[PDB]
């Protein structure tokens, strides 16, 4: 997250890393054995990582559960990056406290305007690279569809979003991959891609969770 | 040994964290570099041994 701060321990407790041997995505809780990313961060020998704030150190509040299945959405399109969803069947389910809770799945879109959080351990640089110890956190609004469409010109489908600045400075960037947007208490939002990071007129886009309930539920009750 | 092995390390557009390797040529060795998990060119391999036998000789 380029622009952001620190979160705070423990405060993003449905925030999850994605570990192979180090960080290379994010992930949000969904319920005690479920977690959802982004598709382009499938990888096989996935651990998963809960109650995570520095993720160099251990600091006692740690559940470190390797992944059952990885289940990546039926249409993902690694060209276009359309459907870029995943979910992840832990081994066995974690314990649920105040430092390790789930997130909850939205009934509705979020609008233009809504101001959302978005957190990760990626790339605080917008040119160069500082990857940091501790979570990092930034409010970013929804932005209209038709100023994401004009920000990447034929690229933006309706499983699409854009969220943060046109004028630059605050962002997702590489390492926040698969990590959540969190808009009001649910969840709208996966980090997913963009121009580089935290450049003008370039906002990040995001997978638009809200078109997917249906499918994490049936996926999540039959497997 | 091939001309995609000339080609400087491509990231992309998403923003995973994945560390993969490429040949740099100027060296004479695979190097690693972070890959962001889509739309990856030619010069990009899960391993040292991998980018070597592709590349090492380019
Ligand atoms: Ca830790």
């Amino acid at each position: 997250i380029v622009g952001g701060y620190t979160c705070g321990a423990n405060t993003v407790p449905y925030q999850v890393s994605l570990n192979s041997g180090y960080h290379f995505c994010g992930g949000s809780l969904i319920n005690s054995q479920w977690v959802v990313s982004a598709a382009h961060c499938y990888k096989s020998g996935i651990q998963v990582r809960l109650g995570e704030d520095n993720i160099n150190v251990v600091e006692g509040n740690e559940q470190f559960i390797s992944a059952s299945k990885s289940i990546v959405h039926p249409s993902y399109n690694s060209n276009t990056l359309n459907n870029d969803i995943m979910l992840i069947k832990l081994k066995s389910a974690a314990s649920l406290n105040s430092r390790v809770a789930s997130i909850s799945l939205p009934t509705s879109c979020a609008s233009a305007g809504t101001q959302c959080l978005i957190s990760g351990w990626g790339n605080t640089k917008s040119s160069g690279t500082s990857y940091p110890d501790v979570l990092k956190c930034l409010k970013a609004p929804i932005l209209s569809d038709s100023s994401c469409k004009s920000a990447y010109p034929g690229q933006i489908t309706s499983n699409m979003f854009c969220a943060g600045y046109l004028e630059g400075g605050k962002d997702s960037c590489q390492g926040d991959s698969g990590g959540p947007v969190v808009c009001s208490g649910k969840l709208q939002g996966i980090v997913s891609w963009g121009s580089g990071c935290a450049q003008k007129n370039k906002p990040g886009v995001y997978t638009k969770v809200c078109n997917y309930v249906s499918w994490i539920k049936q996926t999540i009750a039959s497997n | 040994r091939p001309d995609f092995c000339l080609e400087p390390p491509y990231t992309g557009p998403c923003k995973a964290r994945i560390i993969r390797y490429f040949y740099n040529a100027k060296a004479g060795l695979c190097q690693t570099f972070v890959y962001g998990g889509c739309r990856a060119k030619r010069n990009n391999f899960k391993s040292a041994e991998d980018c070597m036998r592709t590349c090492g000789g380019a």
